[PDB]
């Protein structure tokens, strides 16, 4: 696996200061590597309307991958992305969706109490994707990148090297 | 025949319960192809064995 | 309806604006909505529109 960053920037407005409890950094405080949990600067405004677009120029084809996060609560959600029904859309040259996030009451878990879906699509040389939202977008930052062929092995025993 | 195969199958599995089905059905029938090949081909072949032997005595 | 004595195969589509600046002239302002429903088979669509590639 190899990668590519994606050159994404974003706005006075808009941050990745969100830090869980669930993911085990330095006492605590962190997130995924290679993912940004957006929220807003403020407390008690919305979340922006922005556009993103990322480009190929490689030689090869690609893999993308984000997510969507659902709240666990009414009093959670208007805090972190607004009062405003939320929708995000994304759309390439070959690929077309929408997603919506919702709330309710739920069970707790070892990390908290909510849910976050990921998904992925495949990008081709020469074409470009679009991320169209104003909340609950889980953007990537770092992108990866396949290349050749492997094996892939499940297993559990010691490993051997003689 | 150097034919290289890969797993299709989840060790750790979460798997739905339909295309499940499917491959354990294919699995089974090819097992038992396999079974039933491989069983009546050895004892096709000890027949020639004694019976060659027999004929160069 | 159909009177036929065979089956029949019937398609159809939905439009998705490119842009806010398409949908509200085109179909209204209200939000648009769709459902299919046959003694057999029921669904719904929505539009949706958004910033796509050219
Ligand atoms: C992506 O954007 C670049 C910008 O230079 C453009 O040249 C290219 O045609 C775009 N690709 C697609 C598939 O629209
Ligand atoms: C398929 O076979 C596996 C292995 O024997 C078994 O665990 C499973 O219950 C079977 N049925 C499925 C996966 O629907």
């Amino acid at each position: 696996i190899n990668k590519i960053s994606t050159g994404f920037t974003y706005g006075s407005s808009i941050n990745s200061a969100g830090t869980t409890r669930a993911c085990m950094r330095n006492g605590g405080n962190s997130f995924y590597a290679e993912l940004k949990w957006l929220v807003s600067k403020s407390k008690g405004q919305n979340f922006p309307q922005t556009t993103n677009t990322y480009r190929n120029t490689d030689t090869a084809e690609h893999l993308i991958m984000w997510g969507i996060h659902h709240p666990s609560s009414t009093q959670e959600k208007n805090d972190l992305y607004g009062t405003q029904s939320l929708s995000i859309s994304v759309g390439s040259s070959t690929y077309r969706n929408n997603f919506v996030p919702v709330v309710g009451a739920r069970p707790q878990v070892n990390g908290q109490s909510g849910r976050i879906d990921f998904h992925w699509t495949l990008v081709q040389p020469g074409d470009n994707i679009t991320f169209s939202h104003n909340g609950g977008l889980i953007a990537p930052s770092r992108v990866s990148k396949l290349i050749g062929r492997g094996l892939g092995i499940q297993s559990d025993a010691p490993i051997d090297n003689n | 025949t150097n034919t290289e195969f890969e797993s299709i199958e989840s060790e750790f599995s979460e798997i739905e319960h339909q295309i499940g089905n499917v491959i354990n059905w294919t699995k089974d029938s090819i097992t038992d192809i396999w079974t039933y090949q491989a069983e009546l081909l050895v004892a096709m072949e000890n027949q020639h064995t004694i019976d060659m032997a027999d004929s160069e005595m």
